[PDB]
């Protein structure tokens, strides 16, 4: 699962609303709003992939 | 003590020349520090 | 503050003694950059140290 | 061993200035002498609550 100059093939959800129920499984791209600032669908400050 | 360093007081009107007086009365909290410093030491501050 | 130190002085304040609002600082959208470790930028309001 | 930067404002944002500010929260068995707000609600009475 390794190459030279990085393989990026794997993926990992690094925000969430909440904590996952046993065996829940999340596949939603939408951008993560961290604050108050809606996202209007793009990235930018507190708005996060 | 527990990470602090905690003091309790009272002051009460005598009538007396010397040595502590009889009676009961209970010190209130005064002040606790959240200092941690040790302590092994102390002395008293006076006015000349 | 009016000026900033030079990065090779660094300057450092102790905070303490005190009660906190990092919601105003999180909130504020001043800033390019707001990263945190080991704690969640959210949850720091809800938290002492 | 120090160098000044050059800061001109028509430079490009790679070497346009930056400020930063890093907030260094420790946690310990120490007393907590920094806290956050843990913001009231109102108070209500003859209520179970």
């Amino acid at each position: 699962d390794s190459k030279v100059g990085g393989n990026y093939n794997y993926l990992y959800r690094l925000f969430r609303k909440s904590n996952l129920k046993p065996f829940e499984r999340d596949i939603s791209t939408e951008i993560y709003q961290a604050g108050s600032t809606p996202c209007n669908g793009v990235e930018g400050f507190n708005c996060y992939f | 003590i527990d990470g602090y360093f905690k003091i309790y007081s009272k002051h009460t009107p005598i009538n007396l020349v010397r040595d502590l007086p009889q009676g009961f009365s209970a010190l209130e909290p005064l002040v606790d520090l959240p200092i941690g410093i040790n302590i092994t030491r102390f002395q008293t501050l006076l006015a000349l | 503050a009016t000026r900033f130190a030079s990065v090779y002085a660094w300057n450092r304040k102790r905070i303490s003694n005190c009660v906190a609002d990092y919601s105003v600082l999180y909130n504020s959208a001043s800033f390019s950059t707001f990263k945190c470790y080991g704690v969640s930028p959210t949850k720091l309001n809800d938290l002492c140290f | 061993p120090l160098q000044s930067y050059g800061f001109q404002p028509t430079n490009g944002v790679g070497y346009q200035p930056y400020r930063v500010v890093v907030l260094s929260f420790e946690l310990l068995h120490a007393p907590a002498t920094v806290c956050g707000p843990k913001k009231s609600t109102n108070l209500v009475k003859n209520k179970c609550v």
